[PDB]
């Protein structure tokens, strides 16, 4: 039946070019236009760019206009997008749609692709850190502590964090890792302990980093 | 009879004088005493059109109705041919826009024209070939309405007789021809002469293509039908010099002598209706109105109009509506940028003036 | 140009009619058409409902379309079905596209969420930074919105949110990170979190020191 | 900023489907810039009176372009030449809908006319495509001679020239005429047996009653007509068997407006997105300047098209009459219409229904005798 596929990306450094290249089967490729629609991580959905049915009809975004530019060919089933002097909050994937009508008037849009993945950032393997986190003032709810140990910047993933050398497993929560704009990761773990142990018990964290062989223990 | 002519601010702006043909006493020597009026008027709109010929047949009554403008536009003979179907008045135009003969008309209209239709300027630019002895060529036809026509009847033509003609090829440059196409097609012409035929911006545009790269030496003569060049002053830098083009008469043939002709052609056929009877039947009352129904039995007044004579000259229509005796005049280009004449036309002769072409520079 | 809004989730227990809205900015909502994707997560977006009242070939009907004017908007209407469509939604006009929207069906009962709020360390404030950790555990649906205000107005520069992952006791849990310096620390008075939870809100507030 | 679409319809009805078709248009893409007006009028008895209302009513609102259709009442005896006229002044391009003449594929007369079916000629390229099936060879055309004959013949007989077959004997005859019957006996005396028929109405009954006293259908002697050959009088005035054909909308007039707005509307858009515009005169009288981009605005909207409509894909092709049409196979069975094919293009599509033959000999026969 009708399917789309497209693929041809990867990270990028600041400042390259690159061009993917979305290819299309069973449906008349002279029949429809198509556009070009992409997400972003956490975020909802934007458009970017559009191609008529043959040529002349050529659209284009607000920050898109000028940087990228747009292509497709009748021959082989395929459709091309060109773009140079990429950003850093351009990091999202990109999807292939076809139209409806034959033309791009119209906005609609159905058979969506699969979809690719393209991010902007300057790679470079840097040494988590690890800071105490205090915790409350002597003030407890149920009797329990919030306190844990914070490792930043630490990067590609993963990371393995653990306490005393993981005598207690108990109460602790490893949240996610994240990915702030700086392309870093982290995370803060923490442990759920009495809060008569503040003050009078030291709690040691243990973090683990493969990429860049670091192994640092930190007492809050 | 009431046969009324229309023109406007023309080479015979006398208008006061203009009361020269039939206000006279003229040639007073045909029973059916008409009386001829004459009118003016500078722009010719549709809706104008359409209210003044109607308003002269709810006025005083005409037979007919010679026209005559000076614009260029081509549609006027068609809205012309228009207003005859459905009102049965023999109009025929004479000089200006209602000239350029048009395709098959209606069969109930009763239009007519003084031109020469596309066959007789290809005939003559066959004979043009055939006494200069350059019987080989290749035409080159753009996308332009009516080409169909040319191409079909000089095939025919030259296979038809037997003379020697060497058609090389047909170069059909189509579209916009902007930049690439023109060059790629435009590679197998190397015959002596070309037999171009477009459109005025169009024919500048391959001329000044090819004048570059293609086609500029001293025997790669070029030959243009009349309509690309029926009106002239307004030439262009890249016209060669030697563009030979047969054109309808307009340096000759004055429409003092035009509108007298028009007028005895009526007026004979009014007499021939005469001879055959006494009925001199109407035209209308009213073109417009609630009236819809057709009046006419079956033409009133049409076959009496062909195959008459005026007294020395004879002249003829066909079933298609076209001049059977042309005059048309060929002309060439030269060192002083105007046309002055080279030869003429006859019954069907030609009578050339220059016994051998005097090479002409090409640029 | 617009902008196109609706409400940030949705939850319903299988059996009853859920409703989703899509209220237009400026101008008619019909001045323009309007239409309706349906993504489950990790799969590509497909259409369910297009050029207003309409289905295409392969919808089970059911869904429902309605441009009601009322106050400029548009809703979606979907018959009473769970069973396993319950995923993001969003509604697109022209060039624009909605916030966003999941149907998150009710399995177990809700709960509300915990909130804890770590400031900056002491020993961070040396190395001139100030990061603020707000930490949020079994909360349901993982659809929560998180900010940070400057005691008087929220503050949109420099926040990180992290997106709800599934937990061992079919729970969600999260957290959220603010980059800030020591001067900016102390600048103001105090700062907030705030997690807003099916119309419920929970919120810390921390003070330097 | 407003533009404006007229058009010329038939029924007061018509007149507010094809407002709300405009409505429909306008409100996809309307963002900022076009608005896409429209303007109105009807039929009106005489010819004329017709073309005045064009200039007065139509024209005084700077048109793009004027819409035409058929009017219901009258028959062909009053087919729409004023608007084609009087608007191909100033080369506003006209769109036609439901008229078929073979008259106006040509330019030399109708400067600015493009419509969307394909008039009549076109029924020659399926005598091709059908006869090669059947296994039949030599023809012999027997055709009308007003102006269909000039042209529908041509026509096949040019396409045929590429095969290297020449048709036999190509008679004709004067339209309205009686007693054919010595025409027909110098067809009689031949040797191709698939008599090919192609006239007007009127016409077409009086060769139907002189052949069948002349018995030349009873028996191998199969007949090929076209759409209007049948029409309404095969009711009394037919044989058994005679294979015809019918356009698969033709008489639709409510869907081919919901189509034809759907290419202007895209196209005029496109040409507003340029560098020399100009907006069309005000008015008829005191003007006599041509529309500069009138031929700008008819090229464009004639290659492009490809808009994916109700009515199937609408594509223009070099000259103006729609290409790509769906037509269908009639035939006639004890005065019926029973369907036996479908036509989709450069291809014929056979079905599971035998026919039957001008004598009950259902099989295959032999032209050539």
């Amino acid at each position: 039946e009708v399917q789309l596929v497209e693929s041809g990306g990867g990270l990028v450094q600041p400042g390259r070019s690159l061009r993917l290249s979305c290819a299309a089967s069973g449906f008349t490729f002279d029949d429809y236009a198509m556009h070009w629609v992409r997400q972003v991580p956490g975020k909802g959905l934007e458009w970017v760019s559009g191609i008529s049915w043959s040529s002349g009809s050529i659209g284009y975004a607000d920050s898109v206009k000028g940087r990228f530019t747009i292509s497709r060919d009748n021959a082989k089933n395929s459709l091309y997008l060109q773009m140079n002097s990429l950003r850093a909050e351009d990091t999202a994937l990109y999807y292939c749609a076809k139209d409806r009508a034959s033309s791009w008037y119209a906005y609609g849009m159905d058979v969506w692709g699969q979809g690719t993945l393209v991010t902007v950032s300057s790679a470079s393997t840097k040494g988590p850190s690890v800071f105490p986190l205090a915790p409350s003032s002597k003030s407890t709810s149920g009797g329990t502590a919030a306190l844990g140990c914070l490792v930043k910047d630490y990067f590609p993933e993963p990371v393995t964090v653990s306490w005393n050398s993981g005598a207690l497993t108990s109460g602790v929560h490893t949240f996610p890792a994240v990915l702030q704009s700086s392309g870093l990761y982290s995370l803060s773990s923490v442990v759920t302990v009495p809060s008569s142990s503040l003050g009078t018990q030291t709690y040691i964290c243990n973090v683990n980093h493969k990429p860049s062989n670091t192994k640092v223990d930190k007492k809050v | 009879l009431n046969i009324a002519v229309m023109l406007g601010h023309s080479h015979d702006v006398t208008e006061r004088e203009l009361r020269t043909l039939w206000g006279p006493e003229q040639a007073a020597g045909l029973p059916l005493d008409v009386n001829v009026v004459a009118l003016l008027m500078n722009r010719t709109d549709p809706k104008s059109l359409i209210t003044h010929v109607c308003d002269l047949m709810s006025g005083a009554r005409i037979h007919g109705l010679v026209f005559g403008d000076d614009t260029d536009q081509e549609a006027v003979a068609q809205m012309l041919d228009f207003i005859s179907s459905h009102t049965f008045v023999p109009i025929l135009g004479i000089h200006g826009g209602a000239s350029m003969i048009m395709a098959d008309k209606d069969p109930t209209s009763t239009f007519f024209q003084f031109g020469a239709s596309i066959q007789q300027q290809a005939t003559v630019m066959l004979k043009i070939m055939q006494d200069y002895d350059w019987h080989v060529f290749s035409l080159v036809t753009t996308i332009f309405p009516g080409y169909r026509e040319f191409i079909s009847f000089v095939k025919t033509t030259v296979d038809n007789s037997f003379v020697g003609w060497d058609m090389q090829n047909v170069i059909t440059l189509d579209t916009s021809f902007e930049d690439a196409k023109t060059q790629v097609q435009l590679k197998k012409i190397h015959s002596s002469v070309i037999l171009l035929y477009c459109s005025k911006d169009e024919a500048v545009l391959i001329l000044s293509e090819a004048r570059s790269l293609g086609l500029t030496g001293y025997d790669f003569f070029w030959i243009v039908p009349s309509l690309v060049s029926g009106n002239t002053e307004l030439i262009p830098k890249e016209f060669p010099s030697g563009l030979i083009s047969v054109s309808y008469d307009d340096w000759d043939y004055s429409l003092e002598a035009r509108v007298r002709d028009g007028i005895g052609i009526l007026t004979t056929a009014a007499s021939s209706m005469l001879e055959k009877f006494s009925y001199i039947p109407e035209a209308k009352a009213s073109c417009y109105g609630q009236m819809e129904r057709p009046e006419v039995p079956m033409h009133t007044l049409h076959p009496f109009m062909v195959n008459v004579t005026w007294d020395g000259k004879d002249l003829s229509f066909t079933e298609e509506g076209y001049q059977v005796h042309p005059r048309l005049v060929v002309i060439v280009l030269n060192k002083d940028r105007e046309w002055e004449k080279v030869g003429k036309w006859e019954n069907h002769t030609l009578s050339l003036r220059h016994a051998v072409w005097p090479r002409y520079k090409s640029f | 140009n617009f902008m196109l809004t609706q409400p940030h989730s949705v939850s319903e227990s299988p059996g009853k009619t859920v409703t989703i809205s899509c209220t237009r900015s400026s101008g008619s909502i019909a001045s323009n058409y309007v239409q309706w994707y349906q993504q489950r997560p990790g799969s590509s977006p497909t259409t369910v409902i297009y050029d207003d009242n309409q289905r295409p070939s392969g919808v089970p009907n059911r869904f429902s379309g309605s441009i009601d004017s009322s106050s400029n908007s548009a809703s979606l209407i979907i018959s009473g079905l769970k069973t396993e469509d319950e995923a993001d939604y969003y509604c697109q006009s022209t060039r624009v596209f909605g916030g966003g929207t999941k149907l998150t069906v009710l399995g177990q009962p809700k709960a509300a969420p915990s909130v804890t709020l770590f400031p900056p360390s002491s020993e961070e404030l040396q190395a001139n930074k100030a990061t603020l950790v707000c930490l949020i555990s079994d909360f349901y649906p993982g659809a929560v919105t998180v900010a940070w205000k400057a005691d008087s107005s929220p503050v949109k520069a420099g926040v990180e949110t992290t997106t709800p992952s599934k937990q061992s006791n079919n729970k969600y849990a999260a957290s959220s990170y603010l980059s800030l310096t020591p001067e900016q620390w102390k600048s103001h008075r105090s700062y907030s979190c705030q997690v807003t939870h099916e119309g419920s809100t929970v919120e810390k507030t921390v003070a330097p020191t | 900023k407003i533009v404006n679409i007229g058009a010329v319809l038939s029924t007061r009805k018509h007149e507010q489907m094809f407002r709300e078709a405009v409505n429909q248009a306008n409100k996809r893409h309307g963002s900022w810039k076009i608005q896409l007006n429209a303007t109105s009028v009807t039929h009106k008895p005489n010819a004329i009176q017709m073309a005045l209302s064009v200039c007065e009513d139509l024209i005084s609102s700077q048109v793009y372009a004027i819409l035409v259709s058929h009017p219901p009442t009258p028959n062909d005896h009053f087919t729409p030449t004023p608007v084609s006229y009087t608007a191909g002044f100033y080369r506003i391009p006209v769109l036609g809908l439901t008229t078929r003449m073979s008259i106006y594929s040509d330019k030399s007369i109708h400067l600015s006319f493009l419509r969307t079916v394909p008039p009549y000629s076109h029924q020659s390229s399926v005598w091709f495509e059908m006869m090669r099936v059947y296994s039949w060879n030599h023809i012999i055309l027997l055709v009308s001679d007003d102006h269909e004959g000039r042209a529908a013949q041509k026509r096949l007989e040019t396409l045929l020239e590429e095969r290297e077959s020449k048709a036999e004997k190509v008679l004709q005859f004067d339209p309205g005429t009686k007693n054919v019957t010595a025409l027909l006996m110098e067809a009689k005396e031949l040797e191709a047996r698939v008599i090919i028929l192609s006239a007007s109405e009127d016409d077409a009954a009086t060769v139907y009653r002189a052949a069948a006293m002349l018995n030349m259908t009873g028996s191998g002697y199969v007949w090929l007509v076209g759409e209007r050959e049948i029409s309404g009088n095969a009711l009394r005035y037919a044989p058994d068997g005679i294979l015809g054909l019918q356009l698969i909308n033709g008489k639709n007039e409510s869907a081919h407006i919901s189509d034809a707005v759907g290419v202007v509307a895209q196209a005029v858009h496109e040409l507003l997105e340029k560098e020399n515009i100009t907006d069309p005169p005000r008015g008829c009288v005191g003007n006599t300047n041509i529309w500069k981009t009138g031929p700008l605005f008819k090229r464009v909207l004639m290659s492009s098209k490809y808009a994916d409509g109700v009515t199937g894909r609408v594509e223009f092709n070099e000259d103006g009459d729609r290409k790509f049409a769906n037509y269908s196979i009639m035939n006639l069975q004890n005065r019926k219409l029973v369907q036996v094919g479908i036509y989709n293009g450069t291809h014929v599509i056979p079905n599971d229904r035998k026919i039957i033959w001008p004598g009950g000999e259902t099989e295959k026969p032999r032209g050539y005798q």
